[PDB]
């Protein structure tokens, strides 16, 4: 009310609300779903057009070999953590012959965040960002809110809608986790449980977007007929 | 952990004043009475030690302070601002004059840069103008004796006598009667004393009443002989014994 | 570059400055101009290291050309004198000097006098009759301190310049492949095309 | 009024609003305790279980500084990340220059400051987090809590957050039942215990407990977290205890 | 005085033929008269089926191997994973070596 | 942050003037009158001081009329500390124009960069401007004798006869009533007086009130030569004239 | 009235900020005294424990400055900790620069120099705390100086600063009234120890126990505090007679 | 006052938003890409006759397989241009080819949201950038001052958009022709602009393969006009 | 540094201080540029508020960039000052690298590019001030004319003006302006520069001043004399 002016300034209950405005953006952006089991993690992201001329924009970007994530709210934001990541995945590569942590890369994005909520002229980042990635301690799964908060999980949704396939994979959470060495039945599972946030639209072959990174499998993203398989 | 006050705290207001010159004006009005009368072969400068407590020692708080050996200031206004002014004037004294010519300088110059200091805080970023007001008494070589006073927006006047601070306008109308261009240092001491016990309320002696002079060279002052064209400073503080000589005579 | 002359006669400066710019082994050039026009009443020839020369004189042209347009004036000889020369003692203490001499030849226009100023690459300044830079002066002052006056004509200055030439031509071990005079006066710059 | 709008303003009062309004944020975050025993010190966070697809025993809260110094603390959870990191920056500067690792009460003091800087200045927002920290030095163990106003006293017991008075509570009653003190093992248990009782405050979502030590004796004056079977054993006292 | 360069020996060798090409080298690496290995790769697969080899002072040498391998990966990250073809390696690699111009690479670059 | 307490010295109105600016020209139309008159063979400056008080030291007081060098001198209205400031910035500008061309600077120069430096203020920084309008008299050997005006706009202009400060529409109807261009030194000093003696918010111009200074190239042999009058010279010109 | 906000002037001439710094003053709710003997000064403080759950050790409002020079703080810890800091590394610096200890004094004025600064320019906020440095200078004997939010700082033949102030100076004042003197005419800090406890009790009118007082001692060449039971010592003494 | 760099409760950027508004005041431009090519068209939309009409450069050059047509502001879009060119120049250095038309589109997107308390306020100008090149052939992009970028096979920007867009909907196929393409340009800003359309005060631009990017001249423009209003009388 | 952001958008796409800057503008006194089939013609009004000025020494309002090319205004005459001095740095950079001196349309541009740079750049405020430049580029013999604005927008006219009353003077220009046949000669150009500005400045000839430009070099101010002669064959036609 007087106290969201900039990100410097609490309010009377403690409550930063230029961090929660920026929260607010990723509610308005299209839905994105991670999941992983212990050998493979997926991200399955709808991707949003402006009208029928238009191209559907890029959801998901890779970081490094064995990492990448999907976005939703900001995709300007996305691209300056993105890069980011990239160059600190890069630094741990070039000076220490190691492939990052993600846990390690989680912390990264955090203390990045919290920079921008505590300092004047700055402003909270607009996004919010689902990191998955195969590491030295098997597969993982991170949810990235630009108030600072990572958070590592075997499944998770953001995005408009994304309570429903919240919800799918809270119930589901037994089945997918044992899908071990069979990428396809994983990906199925984040294709049904994105199914579960769509209203009036449905899956088509230029709307969905989907990613992969396992034990033997680089981060690759599947678009357009390489996607067709699992509509 | 930035200083984002990059802009002027003072401004111009529709009527033309400079708002926070007119309120650091209204401060020195509120501040301690202090005055200064020019004499031909001196310059005294007077103020009242306003004790904030008995206990406290009043003798440890100098309003009277010496800027160079021929050179003294006194205030009316915030005692702080004035502690730092007298700081930042002696080193000017030494950086922007006597490292370079291999002497003091002159009242008016020195003047002129405590002026200086006091204009820029009237128009840089992120600062209050200073609330005092400065009387400087001094003497040199070339100009002889002379009586200035410095205000907050940086402006300064040469004065034959005057006051500033609580009783100001009742103290200048009093000099103005007493004030003529043949007195001499001891004639202008004793007006000093006179116009002071106006102002002043409690206690008149030489423990509440702080007075220095612009006079003669004191060579018994300089701590050192064997250089005949280094006389002694021309400042001299008077004791409390002095002053209290002095209202015997009053 | 090697020979630069000046001299000033009666109601001119002349300069006189060598074609030749040699590099090493061979003369690559046998027609260069070693002079810039500052002002249209005031030349400056110019001779010094590779590069530094054209440098310094265009640098001085600018800064000159850029005081005319916002005055709307000519700047003096002895003005434009003493900024090329504060140019040059302000570079002789820095990280890399311009090793540049330079005569200025100029023709003041409110005075009605011609003026010619020889400074060297560590801002040495003097007003002289005739003037040189370089090896030049060893053979030229001489000639110069027998011949001229104060009262000669320009074609008796140019006469007397014919006479310098000659000496260098004979007695100097470089081929300078011969100089492009030019006469500075109340009319301006202009270039002798025969010598 | 408008005193409350910007850092670093006094009140009329001469409150810093800003500071207080730093408060209710830590007030609003989970609760973490502090336990000073014999040899050393405990420390144990509630994390709430938001949702059955958070990963158990991954999403660490507590914190270690240098090898010496355990760190937890309530409230805006980045805020807390950035203290300890420039708390490794001081720990790290001070092991450089002087040899020795950092004491705690020369630690504290290097927070302390840091946090007091954070309320000087309109341009910076005060830390939204109060800080339990502490370890074993040269001369012994210490316990420590850090507010976001800069203020920090030595505690026997600390507890902060939304479940705080509960916890004082439970603490005082360990202050006065022994005066010559607690073990560190018996620590990890009353730790555990005094969580569990605390999270009546946040009783809605069900919750994780994570416990960590120094102990001169037990951890060889290091940090370490409590894992498996003592943590176990600790659970299954503060569970017998609320029943 | 400190000598920053070092002489690590070796030979390398590149042909190219009409649907091939081969970039050879010696697996010794000495310094004076002693051998320190006997099997030090020098030749390295870069990616984008670019084969290099910086022959000279080893240190330098693996420096520009590591910058250009490095240099592979951030070309797909900022242009779509598009193939970097040989001749936009080898101007890439002009201006990792020009950049240091007045401290060089002390090397003989084959790709 | 700090952006809550930020005046914006250097923003456009809706009607596009500068506030400050316009604020600042008010506060000058308080300042005592000075005004400069450019005759045929020399120029006056006249100014009118502000604090009449019988102990001010009058003989040793300079708040009016400074040097700017021995050729440019400058009358002043309004805050006089700022107006040392950008004095002292002017005389160093001479010297470096000397020190570099050999010349004393003409005088049109000076004034461009004194009034650059207003508009800098003006334009950029956030910092207030300054309070001062100056007058400027001087003489070089390109355009003679010239009176200019800057303001705290920047903006400059060229003058036969102007005034600044107080009263300013008064004393400019009386000057452009009286002034002619054949006129002398001797004529525009006493203009200069009366113009001041009928301007003036006082009872009666006296000499311990007014500053005041000539230019003549009536120097021995054809020089310049300023003369900031002392008390004594005020007070016989004023006889001289008859208005005491 | 954004004039009450940051520390530029009011209509009245006055300095809102630093006011209401003055106010932060008192929000522990602490007094303190100083009084000088002849060969020391004395300086005395409440310590207030309220939470048992505290180590009482680490509650403290005195601080060792350097070794001859000791300072009381008078408002919250935080400011107290950063005035401190401080403090320490002047008084380091200036043994550095100029070869000798930094006079209390000196020390006092450097302090009050940085605080008005604070109420000069606008982006520093004052301290909210009253410093009372304490030593037995080598040059002006024992020395008591205090400084403030207002950059105001003066010697003292003794002092008193807290919410009580008031009648701990009257008290104090009183006696010097009587005596004379400029000091404690006692040859052994242990009675000017003695003397400062027993009129701290007859002015606030409350009795201490050895856990309610805090004490620092400044003789020549250190400034030291006193444990619990050199107090306890000083309070056996006082009751004795 | 507030921050540059302030969210609104509803999740965007204050000054983004009313930088969108300035677009929307400005003159309209239409980009149609084919297989064929890629044309650009603009309104010129001069303020008095007075004004010589080709002097208004709201189509631009940025290489010789890319263009730029611009909306809004275009003041703004200078810097913008001249960072584009630089970028694409620079890239040709660096690595001895043409660079990405999306490439290129991303540097000057990634100038966008450098703005705060860098730039103080985003830019004011929507462009269209036009290009080919061998991996994604012919491409048509929209660049915000959001820093977004959208591909499209046919956009309109400017005051006349929203109108202009829904008649690219129905217009546009996979089969267009570049001469088809031109005509469907001149079509739709004839309909949304204010003024008659001529040669004056209406440009068209394209970009092939074979000869790159080419402003068209006012003679071949008028060709176009009169071939267009031909085949609208046809039916 | 003070950094702050004075230029920026509102609700409703405007910048307002960029607006406020056309104000100034609209404030300034009438400035009009009309160009001839072999020249170019740079018209000026002077308020007559200001009588006892000396006209010698004053600033007068068309400014030489460099010898082929003049600048005049109308706003704040101080930013004016700033923009020339930019403007006569960059044409002598330009002679001293590319050896050739600035066309009019590249003057203009730069002039332009900087009047923007300062609608978008933290701590400063737009340039109260519309340029007209005018002139001929080097070894050509078609004249040039630009209009430059505090937004940084550029473009060439046929023939402009700008300041005060500016409205009523495009409206004279507008219908009285013939493309297809402009002034042929210098005489019919200033003619109609001087008639255009005796629609607004309503008094005789020391309101008016006249700056004509030709190719090669070749600039001359008239004097008040030879305006006069103008201001006189105009009004004697008039009376018919
Ligand atoms: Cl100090
Ligand atoms: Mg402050």
């Amino acid at each position: 009310n007087n106290y969201d002016g900039d990100t410097v300034t609490f309010s009377p209950t403690g409550r930063l609300f230029q961090v929660e405005y920026a929260l607010e953006a990723i509610k308005q952006g299209s839905v994105t779903v991670g999941l992983r089991s212990n050998t493979h993690a997926v991200l399955v992201a709808l991707k949003r057009n402006a009208d029928e001329l238009s191209s559907y924009q890029k959801k998901i970007i890779k970081c490094d070999e064995h990492m990448g994530l999907s976005l939703a709210g900001l995709a300007p934001d996305a691209r300056v953590l993105s890069n980011y990541l990239r160059q600190q995945c890069n630094y741990s590569s070039l000076v220490f012959n190691r492939k990052l942590a993600v846990e390690r890369a989680g912390h990264l994005l955090c203390d990045k965040a919290q920079k921008n909520t505590q300092s004047y002229g700055g402003r909270p980042y607009g996004v919010g960002l689902l990191i998955i990635g195969y590491d030295k301690s098997g597969a993982h799964l991170l949810e990235f809110q630009p108030s600072g908060n990572v958070t590592e999980l075997y499944g998770t949704a953001i995005g408009a809608r994304s309570q429903g396939a919240k919800t799918y994979l809270e119930r589901t959470l037994d089945t997918f986790i044992k899908i071990d060495g069979n990428p396809d039945e994983l990906i199925k599972a984040g294709v049904e449980a994105i199914s579960q946030s769509l209203r009036d639209e449905s899956l088509t072959v230029d709307n969905l977007s989907i990613a992969i990174v396992g034990k033997d499998t680089p981060f690759t993203i599947y678009d357009g007929e390489a996607v067709a398989k699992y509509i | 952990m930035t200083d984002r006050y990059s802009f002027s705290l003072t401004t111009f207001s529709p009527s033309g004043k400079l708002g926070q010159i007119d309120y650091a004006l209204t401060a020195v009005k509120q501040g301690v009475t202090s005055l200064g009368i020019k004499a031909t072969n001196g310059v005294v400068i007077a103020t009242e030690k306003k004790s904030s407590s008995p206990l406290a020692m009043s003798e440890t708080l100098s309003k009277v302070s010496l800027l160079t050996p021929d050179i003294g200031a006194v205030y009316s206004g915030m005692g702080p601002d004035y502690r730092v002014l007298v700081d930042k004037s002696r080193k000017v004294a030494h950086t922007s004059y006597k490292r370079i010519y291999g002497e003091y300088p002159p009242t008016k110059l020195l003047v002129s840069e405590v002026a200086k200091i006091m204009q820029e805080a009237t128009q840089s970023g992120g600062v209050r103008p200073f609330g005092v007001s400065l009387l400087i008494a001094g003497h040199d070589e070339f100009n002889g004796f002379s009586l200035y006073q410095v205000d907050p927006s940086g402006s300064y006047f040469p004065w034959k006598a005057t006051a500033i601070g609580k009783g100001s306008v009742a103290a200048k109308t009093f000099l103005e009667k007493r004030w003529n261009d043949e007195l001499e240092l001891e004639d202008a001491i004793h007006i000093a004393l006179l116009t002071l016990k106006e102002s002043v309320e409690g206690e008149f002696n030489g423990d509440t009443i702080e007075l220095a002079i612009i006079g003669d060279e004191n060579p018994d002052l300089l701590g050192y002989t064997g250089i005949p064209t280094d006389k002694g400073p021309r400042f001299r503080k008077l004791t409390s014994q002095e002053i209290n000589d002095r209202l015997e005579a009053l | 570059m090697d020979i630069i002359l000046g001299i000033r006669v009666q109601d001119s400066v002349i300069l006189a400055s060598s074609k030749a710019v040699t590099r090493g082994i061979s003369v690559l050039k046998d027609s260069d101009d070693k002079t810039r026009q500052l002002s249209p009443h005031t030349l400056m020839s110019f001779a010094g290291e590779a590069g530094d020369t054209v440098q310094f004189a265009e640098y001085i042209q600018a800064n000159i050309q850029l005081y005319s347009i916002r005055e709307d004036y000519e700047l003096s000889p002895q003005a434009v004198s003493s900024f090329v020369r504060q140019e040059l003692a302000k570079s002789i203490r820095s990280r890399r000097p311009y090793q540049v001499n330079v005569l200025i030849g100029g023709y003041d226009k409110k005075k009605n006098k011609p003026e010619l100023y020889q400074i060297d690459y560590l801002g040495t300044k003097v007003e002289l009759p005739y003037g040189a830079h370089g090896y030049s002066g060893f053979y030229t002052f001489s000639l110069l301190d027998h011949h001229y006056r104060p009262d000669m004509t320009t074609e008796e200055g140019l006469d007397l310049l014919k006479l310098c030439v000659q000496e260098l031509e004979k007695r100097m071990p470089m081929d300078f492949k011969g100089v492009i005079v030019k006469i500075v006066d109340k009319d301006g710059i202009r270039q002798v095309d025969d010598f | 009024t408008g005193y409350d709008l910007s850092n670093s303003v006094f009140s009329p009062d001469g409150r810093n609003f800003q500071v207080e309004y730093a408060v209710k944020a830590v007030e609003n975050g989970t609760t973490s305790i502090g336990i000073k025993c014999n040899d050393g010190v405990v420390f144990a966070v509630e994390k709430l279980i938001t949702s059955k697809l958070l990963v158990p025993q991954k999403n660490v809260k507590i914190q270690v500084v240098d090898r010496h110094i355990g760190c937890v603390y309530s409230g805006l959870i980045p805020d807390g990340r950035h203290l300890v990191n420039r708390g490794r920056e001081e720990a790290a500067s001070f092991k450089k220059l002087y040899k020795t690792p950092i004491p705690i009460p020369a630690f504290a003091d290097r927070l302390g400051q840091y946090v007091q800087a954070h309320t000087l200045y309109n341009s910076v927002r005060p830390f939204g987090v109060s800080t339990i920290f502490g370890g074993v030095d040269k001369n012994g163990a210490h316990l420590y809590m850090l507010e976001p106003s800069g203020s920090y006293w030595g505690y026997k017991g600390a507890a902060t957050g939304k479940g705080r008075q509960s916890a004082k509570a439970e603490l005082e009653k360990l202050v006065d039942h022994h005066p010559e003190g607690l073990s560190a093992r018996e620590a990890v248990k009353q730790a555990a215990k005094i969580i569990y009782l605390a999270h009546e405050d946040n009783k809605e979502k069900d919750f994780e407990l994570e416990i960590s030590w120094c102990s001169l004796s037990e951890t060889n004056g290091l940090h370490k977290f409590v894992k498996g079977d003592l943590l176990q054993e600790a659970i299954d006292f503060a569970q017998k205890e609320i029943n | 005085q400190f000598n920053p360069y070092g002489d690590n020996g070796g030979t390398i060798l590149g042909i190219a033929g009409e649907d091939f090409a081969v970039l050879a080298g010696d697996t010794r690496n000495i310094t004076d008269y002693s051998i320190n290995s006997r099997y030090e790769p020098k030749v390295f697969d870069c990616g984008d089926n670019i084969v290099m080899s910086a022959n000279g002072f080893a240190a330098d040498g693996d420096a520009l191997v590591k910058r250009f391998k490095n240099s592979v990966k951030w070309y797909h990250f900022d242009h779509n994973d598009k193939k970097l073809s040989i001749n936009s390696a080898a101007r890439n690699i002009q201006h990792l070596l020009y950049g240091k111009r007045f401290f060089p690479y002390y090397v003989h670059t084959i790709i | 942050g700090s952006r809550r307490y930020d005046s914006r010295t250097t923003i456009f109105s809706p009607e596009g003037r500068l506030y400050q600016v316009e604020y600042a020209l008010e506060s000058i139309s308080h300042a005592g009158t000075a005004i400069g008159i450019m005759a045929s063979d020399g120029i006056v400056l006249a100014a009118e001081r502000k604090v009449t008080s019988t102990l001010l030291e009058q003989d040793t007081s300079t708040e009016k009329l400074y040097k700017l060098n021995d050729k440019i001198a400058v009358a002043v209205a309004g805050l006089t500390a700022d107006a040392e400031i950008l004095i002292n910035t002017a005389r160093i500008h001479a010297q470096n124009y000397l020190k570099t061309y050999n010349e004393d600077i003409p005088v049109e120069i000076l004034v461009r960069r004194l009034s650059d430096i207003k508009q800098g203020y003006t334009q950029h920084g956030g910092l207030r401007p300054f309070g001062v309008s100056f007058i400027y008299a001087g003489y070089d050997d390109r355009y003679g004798y010239q009176l200019y005006t800057s303001n705290p706009s920047g903006n400059y202009t060229g003058w036969k006869a102007i005034s600044v400060g107080a009263n300013t529409s008064a004393a400019q109807t009386l000057l452009q009533m009286d002034y002619k261009d054949d006129m002398k030194v001797d004529d525009a000093i006493e203009l200069a007086l009366k113009t001041l003696s009928k301007t003036t918010d006082s009872s009666a111009l006296t000499y311990d009130r007014l500053e005041f200074a000539t230019i003549r190239k009536g120097a021995n042999d054809g020089e310049v030569y300023q003369k900031i009058f002392k008390p004594q010279e005020i007070k016989d010109i004023l006889v001289k004239t008859g208005i005491t | 009235g954004y004039d009450r906000h940051i520390t530029i002037f009011s209509p009245e001439g006055r300095l809102y900020q630093v006011e209401y710094a003055f106010k932060a003053t008192n929000q522990t709710n602490i007094n303190s005294l100083a009084v000088r003997g002849k060969d020391c000064t004395v300086v005395i403080s409440q310590k207030k424990v309220p939470d048992k759950l505290l180590d009482p050790t680490t509650v403290s409002y005195i601080f060792c400055i350097s070794r001859t020079i000791g300072m009381v703080v008078n408002g919250p810890i935080p400011d107290a900790r950063n005035a401190a800091l401080r403090a320490k590394a002047e008084a380091a610096e200036f043994r550095y620069k100029y070869g000798y200890d930094m006079p209390c004094d000196v020390l006092a004025k450097r302090m009050a120099n940085l605080s008005q600064i604070y109420t000069q320019r606008a982006y520093m906020r004052p301290l909210g705390v009253i410093l009372t440095f304490v030593s037995v200078d080598e040059e002006l004997g024992p020395s008591i100086y205090k400084t403030d939010p207002a950059g105001y700082y003066v010697g003292y033949k003794a002092t008193a600063t807290g919410p009580k102030q008031q009648e701990i100076t009257t008290n104090l004042e009183n006696h010097f009234k009587k005596s004379k003197i400029d000091h404690i005419n006692e040859e052994s800090w242990e009675k000017v120890v003695e003397f400062a406890i027993t009129h701290m009790i007859d002015a606030l009118g409350t009795e201490f126990s050895k856990n309610d007082l805090e004490v620092g001692v400044a003789t020549k060449d250190k400034f030291f505090t006193l444990s619990a039971e050199n107090i306890e010592e000083r309070l056996v003494a006082i009751a004795e007679q | 006052d507030r921050g540059v760099s302030t969210f609104s409760p509803e999740g965007r950027l204050f000054q983004v938003e009313y930088s969108l508004e300035a677009i929307k005041l400005g003159s309209t431009a239409i980009g149609i890409a084919t297989k064929e090519g890629v044309v650009l068209g603009v309104e010129k939309r001069a303020t008095s006759p007075l004004l010589e009409s080709d002097s208004i450069e709201k189509i631009v050059e940025i290489d010789r397989h890319i263009g730029c047509a611009m909306s809004g502001l275009t003041a703004d879009a200078r810097s913008m241009i001249e960072h584009a060119r630089t970028a694409a120049v620079t890239h040709n250095l660096y690595y001895d080819e043409d660079i990405n038309v999306e490439s290129l589109t991303q540097s000057v997107c990634d100038l966008a949201l450098r703005f705060g308390e860098l730039m103080s306020r985003p830019f004011g100008v929507a462009l269209l950038i036009a290009g080919h090149d061998a991996d994604d052939g012919y491409q048509l992009f929209h660049a915000e001052p959001s820093g977004t970028f959208y591909r499209y096979n046919a956009k309109a920007i400017g005051s006349g958009s929203e109108g202009a867009q829904a008649e690219l909907l129905n217009e546009w196929h996979s089969s267009l022709t570049l001469k088809e393409a031109e005509l469907l340009v001149l079509k739709i800003l004839k309909q949304v602009m204010e003024e008659k359309l001529d040669e004056n005060n209406a440009q068209l631009s394209c970009i092939t393969k074979q000869d790159g990017f080419k402003i068209y001249d006012n003679e071949k423009t008028a060709e176009l006009i009169k071939e267009l209003k031909e085949k609208e009388a046809a039916e | 540094g003070y950094d702050r952001a004075l230029s920026i958008f509102s609700p409703d796409g405007h910048i307002f201080q960029v607006e406020y800057a056309l104000e100034a503008v609209k404030r300034g006194t009438c400035a009009v540029g009309v160009k001839g089939k072999n020249c170019v013609v740079l018209g000026c009004e002077r308020r007559s508020t200001l009588k006892l000025q000396d006209t010698r020494i004053t600033p007068s309002k068309v400014s030489k960039i460099d010898s082929h090319v003049v600048l005049s205004f109308s706003g704040l005459n101080a930013d004016s000052r700033i923009l020339i001095e930019k403007a006569r740095v960059e044409a002598q950079s330009h002679r001293l690298t590319l050896e050739d001196p600035v066309t009019v349309e590249y003057l203009t541009r730069y002039v332009a590019g900087v009047q923007q740079r300062y609608t978008q750049s933290g701590g400063v405020r737009p340039f109260g001030v519309s340029t007209l430049i005018a002139g001929f580029d080097p070894r050509d013999d078609e004249p040039k004319l630009y209009q430059t604005e505090p937004s940084g927008i550029y473009s060439s006219w046929s023939a402009q003006t700008i300041g005060r009353n500016s409205k009523t003077v495009r409206e004279f220009l507008e219908k009285n302006y013939d493309r297809k046949e402009p002034p042929a000669t210098v005489e019919e150009c200033v003619k109609l520069t001087v008639r255009s500005l005796l629609e607004v400045v309503q008094t005789g000839a020391k309101n008016i001043e006249i700056t004509v430009v030709k190719p090669d070099s070749d600039i001359v101010a008239l004097s008040s004399e030879e305006i006069n002669q103008y201001v006189t064959q105009i009004e004697q036609e008039k009376q018919e």
